[PDB]
């Protein structure tokens, strides 16, 4: 097994207790807590082993909360956010814990926010080919657009007859922001295919975007902006 | 690890 | 004729699409069908104008502009298989199908939790089979000489409000699944 | 600062079984096996806190058993009405399907202290992730006690506490279940 | 029915303020009826019962144990005070607040010492109904508040500012 981080992402306001979990590889009994800020920062956070704790840093052991349970996974939890706790909180297992060949996991992109009141999940739309570049170049290139979400934690994916895809498929690096003066953010990923299979009919297109939110508590009158999917979608037309 | 007093049980009769 | 679209789709449960048969001529009437891993074709609708509501799903039908339509919302793992749309022209009496659209309801994994564990036979301690068990969705399976890999599949545990999906090998159980 | 600490010892006959524990507003800090002469904590945290040498125990129940033949002889071993306990069930945390849990299995005002207690999952007795407590005091002269159950929350299986006790007519039984 | 015969004696130490205003309480029960006391506030025997009677006459006559059983208030309760101050005395378990629908349920549970305060809300003096406290057994309590139809407080010493639904 290859160490294993959920949630991907994470968004906590302060005061708020931000819980984080960790499975290792298969047969990996030491494990490590490191975080790195935007800066590309490392600091070691925590070290165990099985149960027992093998090291600790002095923030740790007084705001974060440490576990790895007999048979369950290993857990990082802050008692009480705070803006500077915003990083990446990278896991990583080794079989001995005098071998030092670590491998870390996908981590948790963990952010920290006076409050939730701006959380929104995104809405996106499918642009369909222009009929310029399929004569122009015999190849149909599809646009997704994901706007007005918030924070920036989002997972982009094409699927095509039921199928993700990569071939032909190239993601905006990082979500720009609608009003660069805190902001609403917005992204876009492009999949390229022969205008032929755009063209037949039988082929069903789908942009599918996965937004990380709340789970939780909310008060307020438009509906729970929770972790959902929201899809677009488009058909070959002829 | 401090030792802890009791009573000791008094004899009846 | 009867163009059917699409091909296939892969939908995660709480999710909607909709499917569409295209017709070379006046239909009198038209069927939605479903073929379960059973492969019994389930009757889903029968309508020869407007539409119809049966619970998360609902079909919709135009003779003249030669189209019929069904809609699904709210995916359940029950929806999975593939849908065939089958209607009569008026031309005559026989019934046409389209090619059929493949459907495949996603679960979601909330608590992933990866493992292979290794079963012995009860017949004997000689035979054994390893068991990769509650990964996540996202993750795939492939197939070497005398080594199978069945493909994976979900099950629902419903009294504990529980499913999760597995895969099953075999021929060392830790290089099994590479 | 208002607290209570007691030494609840005894001796029963014909059972010819004692007891020593010690409770502190209501809750047992520790009691004595008799039979391994050794102090049971009834967290496991307690013991860094503080000891107790278990001889004294033993050497307190030897005085009951002797006092107790004493006392029988006073009242010309003039028996008593036996008085039959109430049995409760309910889960230690809000029950979650999948999510594991503890059912706590609540005998109480009965004497003498002395029961049988059997928890059945699906009229079947467990022996597994099964707990109890010893005889516990109460303000009054009744005893108190406990027993715990690990379980999976599921809604196929259904539990039954049975507590067999010299008070009552036959072994009862109190249900539970998920729905 | 079956007939039983039981010796139970329970030695009650009493704080009313810590180690400021301590009492022995010394108390014996034959069968289901106690009969015999030691009130360090009386500092003598006195029987319960009839039965009770022959002891303490008895013991009352020997005057280095009365002496000693005097002393036990110090050599025993105070001492064990000291001890037990250290650790039971300032146990403090955070209490685990959930809020849901069956009438509304407000589950505070896993939590030490018993005293606990659990409101609804303006809040609400009507339609209110609860388990009471509910020992566990193992040093933690829980108890189940219902608002028959919203916010759900929560006061206890181990919570330096009030939990809220
Ligand atoms: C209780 O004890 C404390 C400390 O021994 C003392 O300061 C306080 O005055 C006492 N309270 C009362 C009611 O006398
Ligand atoms: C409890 O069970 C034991 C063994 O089954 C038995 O000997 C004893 O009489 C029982 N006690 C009762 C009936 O309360």
């Amino acid at each position: 097994m290859k160490v294993i981080q959920t949630p991907r992402y994470l968004v906590k306001g302060q005061g708020q207790k931000a819980k984080m979990r960790c499975i290792p590889e298969k047969g990996h009994p030491v494990v490590f807590w490191y975080q790195q800020n935007k800066n590309n920062e490392f600091k070691f956070l925590i070290n165990f082993q099985n149960q027992e704790v093998l090291q600790q840093i002095d923030m740790t052991e007084k705001r974060f909360s440490a576990e790895c349970p007999s048979n369950s996974p290993c857990s990082l939890e802050i008692q009480s956010s705070e803006a500077g706790d915003s990083a990446l909180y990278l896991c990583a297992s080794s079989l001995n814990n005098a071998n030092s060949d670590y491998t870390f996991g996908s981590g948790t992109r963990l952010l920290v926010i006076e409050d939730l009141k701006n959380v929104f999940p995104p809405e996106v739309a499918v642009f369909e080919p222009s009929e310029a570049e399929i004569s122009h170049t015999q190849k149909a290139t599809l646009v997704c657009l994901a706007t007005g979400f918030y924070p920036d934690h989002v997972e982009l994916s094409w699927w095509v007859n039921g199928k993700e895809v990569h071939s032909g498929v190239c993601t905006d690096p990082q979500p720009l922001k609608e009003q660069p003066a805190d902001s609403r953010y917005a992204l876009s990923s492009r999949l390229r295919v022969s205008a032929t299979f755009w063209q037949n009919p039988r082929n069903h297109f789908r942009c599918q975007v996965q937004f990380y939110g709340l789970s939780d508590e909310w008060t307020q009158d438009r509906a729970k902006p929770v972790t959902q999917i929201v899809s677009a979608e488009a058909w070959g037309r002829a | 690890a401090d030792l802890i007093a009791y009573l000791e049980q008094a004899t009846k009769g | 004729q009867v163009e059917q679209s699409p091909s296939a789709l892969s939908l995660h449960e709480g999710t909607g699409s909709a499917l569409r048969c295209n017709f070379t001529t006046t239909m009198r009437a038209v069927q939605w069908f479903r073929k379960n891993s059973r492969g019994s074709l389930i009757n889903l609708f029968y309508l020869a104008s407007g539409t119809k509501e049966n619970g998360r799903l609902k079909s919709a039908f135009d003779s003249k502009e030669r189209y019929s339509t069904l809609h699904i919302r709210d995916a359940q793992l029950e929806d999975s298989g593939t849908y065939f749309c089958a209607a009569e022209p008026s031309s005559g009496q026989k019934l046409v199908f389209g090619q059929g659209t493949i459907l495949k309801v996603y679960l979601h994994i909330q608590n992933p939790d990866p493992a292979v564990y290794q079963l012995r036979d009860s017949k004997s301690s000689d035979k054994s089979v390893c068991l990769f068990t509650d990964f996540d969705s996202q993750t795939n399976v492939s197939q070497d000489s005398d080594v199978y890999i069945t493909d994976k599949c979900v099950l629902d545990m419903r009294s504990m409000d529980f499913k999760s999906n597995s895969a099953v090998a075999w021929s060392a159980c830790a290089n099994a699944f590479n | 600062e208002e607290h209570t600490i007691i030494q609840a010892e005894f001796y029963l006959l014909p059972d010819k079984r004692g007891e020593f524990m010690f409770d502190f507003d209501g809750d047992e800090i520790f009691h004595v096996d008799i039979e391994k002469s050794e102090t049971i904590w009834r967290l496991e945290e307690f013991a860094k806190f503080a000891s107790f040498e278990a001889q004294g125990a033993l050497a307190n129940i030897a005085v009951d058993k002797a006092n107790l033949d004493v006392m029988k002889e006073r009242s010309n071993n003039t028996p008593d009405a036996n008085v039959a306990p109430e049995v409760t069930v309910l889960s230690r945390s809000p029950v979650n399907l999948g999510e594991p849990n503890i059912l706590i299995c609540f005998i109480d005002k009965f004497s003498p202290p002395v029961v049988n207690v059997t928890w059945l999952r699906n009229g079947r007795p467990v022996t597994e992730g099964v707990s109890e407590t010893v005889f516990l005091p109460r303000d009054d002269h009744l005893f108190r006690k406990f027993h715990y159950l690990t379980f999976l929350p599921s809604t196929d299986d259904f539990y039954d506490c049975e507590v067999d006790h010299w008070g009552l007519e036959e072994p009862l039984r109190k249900h539970w279940e998920f729905e | 029915s079956r007939p039983w015969f039981l010796e139970y004696c329970k030695s009650e130490c009493h704080f009313y303020n810590g180690t400021q205003r301590v009492r022995l309480l010394v108390r014996y029960f034959y069968n289901l009826e106690e009969n015999l006391r030691f009130d360090s506030d009386v500092g003598e025997f006195r029987a319960v019962t009839e039965l009770g009677r022959p002891d303490a006459e008895n013991w009352n006559s020997q005057p280095e144990f009365l002496e000693q059983k005097r002393a036990e208030v110090d050599t025993v309760c105070r001492h064990n005070y000291e001890i037990f101050d250290n650790f039971l005395v300032p146990r403090r378990v955070e209490p685990t607040v959930t809020v849901y629908p069956t009438l509304l349920v407000c589950s505070v549970s896993d939590f030490y010492p018993g005293n606990i305060e659990v409101r609804w809300f303006k809040e609400e003096k009507t339609g209110i109904v609860s388990t009471g406290l509910v020992r566990n057994g193992d040093w933690t309590f829980q108890t189940l508040v219902m608002l028959e139809t919203y916010t759900c407080q929560v006061e206890h010493p181990s919570l330096t500012d009030p939990v809220t639904v």
